[PDB]
């Protein structure tokens, strides 16, 4: 097909201009690049999320009940069907084939009605359809928790894709996130779906908070996994043995990802060591200053980077050259912004447990800002004939 | 000194005008093409803001206040015609001054100079003053912290624009309808505030 | 009960007071002193008036037409003053008209400056020269099936200050002509005949204005000869109103006398020594015309000249006769004609088509240096449009196109 | 003295040896009229007409006074012409050997000269467009004065020759030069070089400064930007060595000196070395025999910054001072894009090639990928050591917002100060004709 | 007539066109009711308003225009807030401190300073009547896709069975927030534009 | 004389304008109370149960049933005055009227108690029927008020009320839907020994419990702030002594 050769092959072109050479680097190859460097995390997410769902499934029900509940529900007994098993003593293949169930649909209905949407606008307006959209779905695949509908899922890239990707011209063009775009529709348009007890462990009947919720409730005593009647540690949220969305528990794997995207220069590491930077300070401020009624006013920063999907969007997410600040001076407040804002809607914000993605399209708003401050320096100091 | 710092704080960011009561958004608009316009716009509507709100607390809670005049009666239906009588007649003033001793900013905004006057942003912040009793500090405090706020929407909104001379906007959307959905989504951004009581 | 009298008390209390310290900070702020203006370094004639309003106004008040043509809107000129003192402030709206190189020069548009201060301009001198004069018209002959040539004589023996292809502003006051009252010979009024045109009538309610070139030439004294085209609604759209001015100028007989001002014009001829090219069709033989004679009779100058004219047919060429003397009395001037859709009685032979299209098949094609001369043309859109095309695709730049316009 | 840290060494192959020898014969040569900056021609020659060394064959309608005249003797063979009949070049065949002759000096008397002799003796010459205008790189007015004269005495282009090894073949015509400059500027001399040395001039005037780093290091542009900033108001003068040796000689003898030593390199030529040509030589005729076969593109100037040489235009540049020869990579391989390329250049990090160090580079003139829209991963900031926000201009560049490029500084820009960019970008963007489109605008509308 | 009244509606829209009243469209499009009383209240300030100022305006000193002008509106919108909370309590108590903003809508002070100071009585009227029914348009249009989706109903009335009510459909939560009215707006003048491409800004 | 026109002309249109302006204000006062006074008295009928179409008919069921009185929440003792006309929100700003609650006693988060409460008191003819209780506080975005009524034991709930939540719907506004509204009938507010027992379930409620009652699904903050009301509005600084007296048979 004509698509296939376009991918798969080179376009075979020569320069035609006064640079008579070029840089081997393009856009098909970084994009691709990012989107391998996610690949780690994706697979622990589908073998935690299958873990997690066995474990409380276990927890709750027993015997004819337990089998009554695996023959009502096509993801245990498509499970069940191609080798795997429900019982306590499931592997990590029955684990990752049960996570797979239910994330390769979610990633499919996503690809699919965003490729869509893409290919109108382009052949409509006469472009090249380009490359991005492979991260930008991937992404959002993956920041969704286990359990969401597919409509739901089709809306919300629909929402990213267009209203904040396409409508501004496509990709390079725009100023705001797409994926985090999507998901704040899903925020505040369905927040039953993607919220509360209920939606993060992909158990039939089960209710169970997360790690950032219990600290709010009762600070580092009241971290229990109740599905099975352990303590949640710092190597257990470290590694990723922990609900959640699907593809953000594991930070060890996060930063395996990330650190071959920083090395190969396609991530700024400005803008992490800002976000980093801004994290500290904020949490070790409210560390100092304490409280007697809020818990997490003692939750340190070590404990902050393990948790919620600061990881997550820290490395892959707050990274997008194009929603970002042009210069380098500006990176570092953009970063600095994230993180300061993430830790405060953690912490100040009663209604939500996370505000990673409230941070980054806060900031998103301000890095042109913080881009003009630093070009207006450097237009005096060009007029004060220092170049 | 808690007090008005929270104040503060809460009318520039926990309640700001342009993107949390959504106030003012014809000029807000409009005038979002350049960041020193922008600028120039939100320091006139700054100094408006400022000076009216706390004479309108004194108005009100000198005359207009039931019982304040005369027991039994309450002249709080005059409060529109005051309001507004007082805000044009402090934009009229300002702009006499600016005309006598800022040429350059008399030229740079003139034409909506004194399109300021019927800017919600300035009657609404005196509605809210009216509603929550304020003193005069608190007048002062909360005047101050609004068109501060304002001024910040709107100069981040500028910033958003002249970065997107790079877009390819469809013609149809070009200039009005991109500009409202980029104000939408500004607003998205600006709702991680929400759950915040200060 | 009591509380009604409250109220309005209260109100008009409160609404007078706030009129009052309006009224006190207008009288404390705004100078109320008057302002004087010197329209030039330096002559006598200081204008004085109240402070504010539009420094057009206070011109046209002084007597100094700019322009001045309509008070505002700024939507053509040839509006322009050069300030050298008080208006030292640029407006945002004066630089989309006026571009950067230039507006360092002290130029603004007479429509947006305002009168807040003293200020001194530096106009150029020919705008002192503008007056109004009662020509008597000498004849109003027809020369086409849709021109007629108009010419005027200069009330007690004055004698215009001009440059050749110079352009005057006409000025009447209100009128109702109908189009059957035209003194069309009937060489002519087939045509006008079989398009049934005479049924037309026009209808002014005010003073107009407008500009128009004169065909004449500095040896020329006392006379002013103008060429005007028919102002008639298109057989396609006869529903249109036709002309405003036009008609009553058509209708205007021998021997009556209108207000004629100016004159104005920057489409002088360049002072080097290249070939000169001029390009006319229809109404335009008048520019052409005075050129031509002005650089051969006037000037002598030993420049190659030519000239190429495109009509419609046969019956629309004139100042045949003077072009041909011209040409014949001098070998550096020659002229050629095509007719882009004669009849078939006119039994022509020669160049047909477009004349830019004949140009370029029998003079530009084989030149070796046609971007060396100067270009000059005036007439229709259609061929203004495909002969800027053609010379821009032979690489002629802008400094050696000249041409005069006209639209509304 | 002054170190560059941002900028880049390509890796290409095939470097010339730095030693002289004597070049193939030319039999044509050509000055190619669009080369120079808002150039329009009147021709005082035409095919057939026969010409002398140093004789006008046409002015500059736009820059009166200018000339450009022929740099061999001979006889008027072609004139090229384009769209719109824009000149291309006018080419002479090489034929006898007269000239025009000039006035002559001591080297005492060369430092103690009249601007305007000098103009004059330029002017009338034909080496006055040997010197170039910041901004807008134009040939000087024939009335106009600069306070800056700048002298480019190293050369950091890839594959380029060595400046030490042919001054130090003409020192005597190079200090000449200097001295002839000195009484010209009005200002100072500034020599930008290397850390070696090079023939001096006693003048308190000239002044020789050091630069070091990679390759921009050794551009007027970056010169200027570093010890004379250039604006509307301060305007600088630029010319390269070659011609200083030129103007030495045109004043200790009186006559036109067109000779030149260019280096003839790339991963194609069999044996890449410096050549001795005169200018404007034929580059077809130049290049005969010296390449392996198949199909490539011969260079006029860097792979950077030149001219395709092809047709009307296989001509030396006025301002170019070497020829390059690579490949044409018109092939298409499955995945390439996805191969861990240990045979691939890059200056990200995200191919195998940069972990083998002092690795060399059959380069072709493959763009690797197809046009896009800029996703800024920092690219431009690696490469650009001036003060300026690379990325923000080049975006300001590419809308077409002129006034905001001046004020972040496309003024003081070259088309040849963004070759690396173009170079690095992703988005397989060309640079250096928006810059030359906002220029011209800002000198039209300005 | 009809072209003093229809115009404002497509060729020269308030909100679409010359962005005049944005405020109170933001606000009052969660419900079909309010944005009809809404549309109602500022068609009658604004045609009232233009009459007097129009039947005043060769007396009106040019030192307090706006004193004048700003007079006599509020105390149209006084009177029409007494009578909204006399007779339509609840409706007045949804809209709150929107019905004392109509003052500074900039719709009112627009049509009174640009066509009422230079036009006659019964013009002014027609036109701002004119200008009222352009507004309610787009208040309406907006309104019918908020409430409807967001809430399943329409003026009140349930027209999707909600799933809480025993029903199949689950309501949009975001289009009970302004950033819905942002992009409704942004899409419906895109539609119109689109429709009369004469209204396409340039470039430039 | 310009001054004289302009103030003249701005006199008269003020006296014009003022005229009608104070004239429309003052005529529809009446009705503007009345319209409110309405809106009031139609929630109290309809958490106590009696059925009500039109204001004429609101009124008159009112007047015939529902009887106001003062409670002073220190003692439980009724208080004589205005009870009809009786601002508690107003009182309880005041601060000659109300007392400033404690960190530790500020369990619903209100922060200011006023000094005397009014109660409804739902009468069939000679006795009473039934006691209701408003009663309020702070949930996840705003402050919540709602109606309670009791039976005469004092003990027994009849029916309960959200009249002002101003919550997430579907999320926190669920404390509106009628289903979980009806949970609240025949569950008791106090256990053997005279203490608060009300419970908000999380995950729902026993079968057939006396004090439980199901929590919302997916608000539990919200939740959390219903069961801080009930416990502040049931212990001794609030409705507590009223109670016991109830309790004891002062109804
Ligand atoms: C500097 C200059 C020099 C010129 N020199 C000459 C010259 O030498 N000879 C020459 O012939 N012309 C010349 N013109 C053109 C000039 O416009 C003439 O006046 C021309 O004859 C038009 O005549 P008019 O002004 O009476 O017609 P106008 O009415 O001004 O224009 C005629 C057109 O307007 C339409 N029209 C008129 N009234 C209405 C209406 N109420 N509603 C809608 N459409 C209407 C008519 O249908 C027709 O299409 C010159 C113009 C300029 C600017
Ligand atoms: C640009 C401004 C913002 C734009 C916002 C646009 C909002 C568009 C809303 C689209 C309507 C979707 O409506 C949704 O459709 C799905 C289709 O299966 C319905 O169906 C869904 O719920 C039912 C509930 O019984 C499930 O059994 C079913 O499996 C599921 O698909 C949902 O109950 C309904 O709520
Ligand atoms: C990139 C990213 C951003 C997120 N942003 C938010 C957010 O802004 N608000 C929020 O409530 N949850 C957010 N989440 C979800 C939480 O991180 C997490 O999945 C959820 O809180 C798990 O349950 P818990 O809150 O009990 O830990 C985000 C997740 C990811 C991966
Ligand atoms: C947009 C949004 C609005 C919410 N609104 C409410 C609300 O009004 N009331 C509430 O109790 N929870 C609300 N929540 C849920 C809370 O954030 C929180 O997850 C919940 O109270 C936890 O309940 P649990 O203890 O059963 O896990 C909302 C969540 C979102 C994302
Ligand atoms: S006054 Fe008419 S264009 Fe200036």
């Amino acid at each position: 097909y004509e698509a296939a050769a376009t991918l798969f092959y080179t376009p075979g072109l020569v320069t035609k201009r006064s640079s008579h050479v070029r840089d081997s680097v393009d856009l098909k190859r970084i994009m691709i690049m990012v989107w391998l460097a996610v690949f780690p995390a994706m697979f622990w997410g589908m073998y935690n999320a299958g873990g997690q769902a066995i474990a409380a499934l276990n927890h709750l029900y027993s015997g004819d009940q337990l089998a009554a509940i695996v023959a009502g529900n096509w993801h245990y007994w498509l499970t069940e069907m191609l080798g795997g098993t429900m019982s306590s003593d499931a592997g990590w293949g029955s684990k990752m084939l049960l996570g797979a169930t239910y994330f390769l649909p979610i990633y499919a209905t996503v690809f699919i009605v965003g490729g869509f949407w893409e290919v109108l606008f382009c052949m409509v307006r006469k472009h090249e359809v380009n490359e991005g959209f492979f991260v930008t779905s991937i992404l959002f695949a993956l920041i969704v928790p286990p359990t969401l509908p597919l409509w739901q899922a089709a809306l919300g890239i629909t929402f990213g894709v267009v209203v904040a990707k396409e409508v501004f011209g496509g990709t390079g063009r725009n100023f705001l996130n797409p994926a985090l775009a999507g998901r704040a529709f899903l925020f505040f348009a369905y927040p039953a779906q993607i919220s509360g007890d209920l939606v993060w462990t992909a158990a039939d009947g089960y209710s169970g908070a997360t790690a950032l919720s219990q600290w709010a409730q009762g600070g580092a005593g009241a971290l229990i996994n109740n599905a099975t009647g352990q303590t949640i540690t710092w190597m257990d949220a470290f590694i990723g043995n922990i609900p959640g969305s699907i593809g953000e528990v594991s930070t060890l794997a996060l930063m395996i990802g990330a650190a071959f995207i920083v090395y190969m220069g396609i991530a700024s590491w400005r803008i992490i060591g800002g976000v980093m930077i801004g994290m500290i300070l904020l949490s070790t401020l409210f560390n100092v200053i304490g409280s007697d009624t809020n818990a997490m006013f003692n939750m340190p920063w070590h404990w902050h980077l393990v948790l919620g999907g600061f990881a997550f969007g820290m490395f892959f997410m707050a990274t997008d050259p194009v929603s970002a600040s042009f210069t380098n001076s500006g990176k570092w407040a953009y970063g600095i912004l994230i993180g300061v804002m993430c830790v405060l809607i953690r912490v100040v914000n009663p209604a939500y447990p996370e505000g990673m993605m409230l941070a980054i399209l806060f900031a998103n708003l301000f890095a042109p800002l913080f881009d003009h401050v630093v070009v207006e320096r450097n237009i005096k100091r060009r007029l004060a004939r220092y170049g | 000194m808690e007090h008005y710092i929270s104040l503060l704080v809460k009318s520039i960011f926990i309640e700001n005008m342009a993107l949390s009561f959504f106030l003012g958004m014809c000029t807000f608009l409009a005038v979002s093409k350049k960041v020193k316009t922008s600028f120039g716009l939100g320091i006139a509507v700054i100094v408006v803001l400022t000076i009216s709100v706390p004479v309108n607390n004194l108005v009100y809670n000198l005359v207009l206040k039931p019982d304040a005049l005369v027991e039994g009666v309450d002249l709080s239906f005059l409060n529109f015609i005051t309001f507004i009588g007082v805000i044009a007649a402090l934009v009229q003033i300002l702009e006499m001054i600016l005309d006598r001793f800022f040429p350059p900013l008399y030229n740079a905004l003139g034409i909506f100079l004194p399109l300021i006057t019927v800017n919600c942003a300035i009657f609404g912040g005196v509605s809210f003053m009216v509603q929550r009793d304020y003193s005069f500090a608190e007048s002062v405090v909360y005047g101050f912290g609004s068109g501060v706020g304002w001024m910040l929407a709107i100069v981040a909104l500028a910033g958003i624009r002249e970065k997107m001379k790079y877009s390819d906007v469809p013609p149809g959307l070009r200039g009005l309808g991109i500009t409202f959905i980029t104000a939408g989504l500004m607003a998205l951004g600006f709702m991680s505030f929400s759950g915040v009581q200060l | 009960m009591s509380t009604i009298i409250f109220g309005v008390v209260m109100f008009t209390l409160i609404i007078l007071a706030l009129v009052l310290v309006i009224l006190f900070a207008k009288s404390k702020l705004v100078p109320t002193g008057d302002i004087t203006i010197s329209i030039n370094g330096d002559p006598e004639k200081a204008i004085v008036t109240q402070p504010g309003g539009k420094l057009l106004t206070a011109l046209a008040g002084a007597g100094v037409f700019v322009s001045s043509a309509c008070g505002g809107g700024g939507s053509c000129g040839q509006c322009r003053v050069k300030i050298k003192s008080g208006g030292g402030d640029i407006l945002p709206t004066e630089l989309d008209h006026i571009s950067k190189g230039e507006a360092r020069e002290g130029e603004r548009l007479a429509c947006q400056v305002a009168v807040k201060a003293d200020m001194d301009l530096e106009l150029p001198e020919e705008i002192f020269g503008v007056k109004k004069w009662e020509c008597t018209v000498i004849s109003n002959d027809n020369k086409a099936t849709f021109i007629k040539e108009l010419k005027l004589a200069i009330p007690d023996g004055e004698s215009v200050p001009f440059r050749a292809g110079g352009y005057i502003q006409i000025e009447a006051p209100a009128h109702h002509v109908k189009y059957a009252d035209f003194d069309v010979p009937e060489k002519y009024r087939g045509d006008w005949d079989k398009f049934n045109l005479f049924r037309y009538e026009s209808k002014v309610d005010e003073p107009i204005i407008r500009a128009y070139s004169m065909a004449n030439y500095p040896e020329e004294f006392g006379i002013i000869m103008l060429n005007v085209r028919i102002a008639t609604p298109p057989p396609n759209n006869p529903n249109v109103p036709p002309g405003q001015m036009s008609s009553y100028i058509w209708s205007l007989k021998a021997g009556d006398k209108c207000t004629i001002s100016g004159p104005f014009g920057e489409f002088f001829a360049k002072d080097t020594d290249a070939e000169m090219v001029f390009i006319g069709g229809g109404a335009g033989m008048a520019p052409m015309r005075s050129h031509i004679f002005d650089q051969l009779k006037r000037l002598k100058s030993k420049r190659k000249m030519s000239y190429w004219y495109g009509a419609r047919s046969k019956r629309e060429m004139f100042y045949v006769e003077d072009f041909d003397g011209l040409a014949a009395e001098n070998d550096n001037f020659v002229w050629h004609c095509a007719l882009s859709d004669p009849q078939p009685e006119d039994n022509w032979t020669g160049y047909t088509g477009f004349i830019h299209n004949v140009l370029y098949e029998n003079y530009l094609k084989d030149h070796e240096a046609p971007e060396d001369c100067e270009y000059y043309m005036c007439g229709p859109p259609m061929m203004n449009a495909a002969v800027i095309n053609m010379l821009k695709n032979l690489g002629v730049e802008e400094e050696n196109i000249l041409l005069d316009d006209f639209g509304g | 003295m002054i170190t560059i840290k941002k900028g880049l060494d390509l890796p290409i192959a095939g470097t010339p040896s730095q030693v002289i020898s004597d070049g193939k014969a030319i039999k044509k040569v050509a000055l190619l009229g669009e080369e120079y900056v808002g150039m329009r021609p009147t021709m005082h020659v035409r095919v057939g007409d026969e010409v002398k060394k140093a004789q006008i064959l046409f002015e500059d309608k736009k820059n009166p006074g200018v000339k450009f005249t022929s740099p061999v003797s001979g006889k008027v063979v072609e004139i090229n012409r384009g769209a719109k009949r824009v000149l291309q070049s006018v080419v002479i065949e090489v034929a006898g050997d007269d000239q025009v002759t000039f006035d002559k000096f001591e080297a005492n008397q060369l430092a103690s000269l009249n601007r305007d002799a000098i103009k004059t003796q330029l002017v009338e010459s034909g080496l006055w467009t040997a010197f170039r205008t910041r901004p807008f790189s134009k040939v000087p007015a024939i009335d106009s004065t600069s306070e800056a004269i700048f002298v480019t005495a190293m050369d950091t282009n890839p594959l380029a020759a060595e400046p030490t090894v042919v001054i130090n073949e003409q020192s005597e015509a190079f200090v000449a030069g200097l001295d002839v400059l000195s009484a010209l500027t009005t200002g100072k001399v500034y020599v930008c070089k290397k850390g070696t040395s090079l023939p001096r001039s006693q003048q308190p005037n000239v002044e020789e400064h050091v630069f070091d780093g990679p390759h921009p290091a050794g551009l007027a542009g970056t010169h200027m930007h570093f010890l004379y900033p250039v604006s509307a108001d301060h305007v600088a003068w630029s010319i390269n060595y070659q011609d200083v040796i030129a103007v030495g000689q045109l004043f200790l003898t009186g006559e036109l000196y067109t000779q030149r030593v260019v280096s003839l390199a790339g991963p194609v030529v069999n044996k890449p070395r410096l050549v001795r040509t005169v200018m404007g030589a034929s580059l077809e005729q130049l290049v005969d025999s010296e390449i392996m076969p198949g199909e490539v593109r011969i260079i006029s100037g860097s792979v950077l910054s030149g001219t395709k040489a092809t047709g009307p235009h296989a001509y030396l540049g006025r301002y170019h001072l070497q020829v390059s020869v690579l490949r044409e990579g018109r092939d298409k391989e499955l995945f390439g894009w996805a191969m861990p390329g240990k045979n691939k250049f890059s200056v990200t990090r995200s191919f195998l090639g940069h972990l083998f160090k002092g690795q060399v580079y059959n380069m072709t003139t493959t763009t690797n990928g197809s046009d896009r829209s800029m996703v800024p991963i920092g690219n431009y900031e690696k490469v650009m050591p001036l003060d300026m926000e690379p990325t923000l201009l080049l975006r300001d560049l590419c809308a077409g917002d002129s006034d905001s490029a001046v004020r972040l500084g496309a003024l003081e820009l070259d088309e040849e100060d963004l070759a690396l960019c173009t170079f690095v970008c992703p988005g397989k963007y060309e640079y250096g004709q928006l810059l030359r489109e906002c220029l011209d605008k800002i000198e039209k509308e300005g | 007539l009809k072209k003093s009244v229809l115009a404002p509606v497509l060729d020269n829209n308030p909100i679409a066109l010359q962005v005049l009243g944005v405020c109170s469209a933001l606000a009052v499009t969660t419900k079909l009711e309010t944005a009809f009383v809404m549309t109602l209240a500022v068609m009658f300030v604004t045609a009232l308003s233009n009459f007097f100022v129009s039947l005043i305006r060769n007396h009106i000193p040019n030192s307090v225009r706006i004193i004048v002008q700003m007079a006599i509106i509020a105390s149209l919108v006084i009177v029409v807030d007494q009578i909204l909370k006399a007779y339509l309590y609840d409706i007045s108590k949804q809209l709150s401190v929107f019905v004392g903003l109509i003052i500074t809508n900039c719709i009112v002070m627009g049509r009174a300073e640009a066509f009422a100071m230079k036009s006659e009585p019964i013009p002014s009227f027609i036109d701002g009547i004119g200008n009222g029914l352009g507004y309610g348009f787009v208040l309406m249009t907006v309104g019918f896709f908020r409430e409807l989706l967001g809430s399943g109903k329409l003026f009140g009335l349930e027209v999707l069975p909600l799933i809480s009510n025993g029903g199949w459909y689950q309501p949009n939560g975001l289009m009970l927030l302004a950033p819905s009215a942002f992009f409704l707006i942004g899409f419906m003048i895109w539609a119109i534009r689109t429709f009369k491409p004469e209204q396409v800004e340039a470039k430039e | 004389d310009s001054i004289k026109k302009t103030l003249f002309v701005v006199i008269a249109l003020s006296l014009v304008c003022s005229i009608i302006v104070s004239a429309a204000a003052v005529g529809l006062r009446d009705k503007q109370k009345e319209n409110a006074a309405l809106d009031k008295q139609s929630k109290i009928l309809q958490v106590a149960g009696i059925e009500a179409k039109g204001s004429k008919q609101i009124v008159e069921l009112f007047n015939k049933s529902i009887e106001p009185r003062l409670v002073d929440f220190n003692t439980g003792d009724f208080v004589e005055g205005d009870a009809a006309n009786y601002d508690q929100r107003k009182a309880a700003k005041e601060a000659s009227e109300s007392i400033k609650l404690t960190a530790e006693q500020d369990k619903a988060k209100i922060q200011r108690r006023a000094n005397v409460g009014v109660v409804y008191l739902v009468k069939d003819g000679d006795k009473t029927s039934k006691v209701i209780l408003p009663v309020h506080g702070n949930g996840l975005w705003s402050m919540m008020y709602a109606f309670v009524a009791v039976e005469t034991d004092g003990n027994t709930v009849s029916g309960l009320t959200y009249y002002e939540q101003g919550e997430t719907p579907g999320l926190g506004g669920e404390v509106e839907n009628p289903a979980w509204r009806a949970q609240w009938v025949g569950k008791k507010l106090f256990d053997e020994n005279h203490k608060p027992a009300i419970k908000i379930v999380k995950g729902g409620a026993p079968q057939g419990s006396e004090h439980g009652v199901d929590g919302l699904s997916g608000a539990t903050l919200t939740s959390n702030g219903v069961q801080n009301t009930f416990d502040f509005w049931l212990g001794d600084m609030g409705f507590g002594p009223f109670l016991t007296k109830v309790r004891d048979g002062g109804l």
